[PDB]
This record gives structure tokens, sequence and C-alpha cells, in this order.
């Protein structure tokens, strides 16, 4: 159980350290991670695709 | 950062290095610590959890510890592939969420 929680921390870390996202986009993604952990992967993927699309 | 990690460290191969992190009784003082390995352009990797337990597949050269409001990660027989940024993570009861350190760069000469 502690292992699964630790794994959950990873998505939070990644999304927290995506530099091309807005504050509102980042906060929204984090809130998604809190409200539905089973969607973690999905959320992360979406976040990634946004962070790439808004690259300089 | 809520958690304060140790400064960057450079060591030769086969040396043993220990990175540390300090917090409060609202996080480290009351919750176990996780350690994350971050390589450039790669997804972060879970190295340790529950203070001293190794994630599946992680080399036993990594060891962890927690006492009081501080924790540390020890890497024995340092290797070139150990060069990376290491981050500490834990739960904070005051913030009711995850808190992370600023990271510590480990450079292998």
């Amino acid at each position: 159980e502690k292992l699964m929680k630790a794994f959950q921390s990873l998505a939070f870390f990644e999304i927290l350290n995506m530099p091309n996202l807005n504050e509102a986009q980042r906060n929204g993604f984090i809130q998604s991670l809190k409200d539905d952990p089973s969607q973690s992967t999905n959320v992360l993927g979406e976040a990634k695709k946004l962070n790439e699309s808004q690259a300089p | 950062p809520v958690l304060t990690q140790s400064p960057s460290v450079s060591a030769a191969p086969r040396q043993r290095v220990t990175i540390s992190v300090s917090g409060s009784n609202s996080n480290i003082g009351s919750n176990t610590v996780n350690w994350i390995q971050q390589l450039p352009g790669r997804a972060p990797e879970l190295l340790m959890y529950d203070d001293d337990l190794l994630a599946p597949g992680v080399s036993d050269r990594f060891s962890g510890s927690r006492s009081g409001t501080s924790a540390s990660l020890t890497i024995s027989g340092l290797q070139s592939e150990d060069e990376a940024d290491y981050y500490a993570a834990t739960w904070d009861d005051s913030l009711n969420g995850w808190v992370f350190g600023g990271g510590t760069k480990v450079t292998v000469l």
C-alpha cells in the first residue's frame, strides 16, 4: 500500500515540474490526480501532450 | 521547497555518498520518505519508499534512513549510471498533500 502511494507521488512530481504549462493548467492536472487516482496515467499523458504543444 | 536537501556532490566511481533532507514534524517527522531518481529528459523513477524499502528492481546499492525530521539516501559503489538528480518526497499533514525537496545532483567523476 505504501508502494502504490509512493508511485502516486511520481505523477505529482512530473506534472509539478513541467515548465511549459500555465499555473491554471498545472493546478487543474494536480486536482485531477487528487480526485481520481485511477486516472493518473491518462492525466499525465494529457499533461505531457500539453507541455509539448506549448513548447517555445 | 518544503523539504531542504543537501548540496550537490561529486564523487569518484566506487565511492559511497550520502544525500540528506530535512523537514518538520508535519512531514518527515510524521511520515515516511520516498526517494526519486531524475535523469535528463526521462521520466522520474521511484528508488525507495517507506524510508528504507527498495522499489522492485532497484539495486541494493541504494539504502535509506529516517530519524527525527531528517532522512538520507546512501549510494554504495557509485557508478557512472548513478549520475543524476535525486529528489526526496513525503506527505505533509499541514498541507494535506505531497511535498518535495529541491533535488541533489550526484556527479560521478
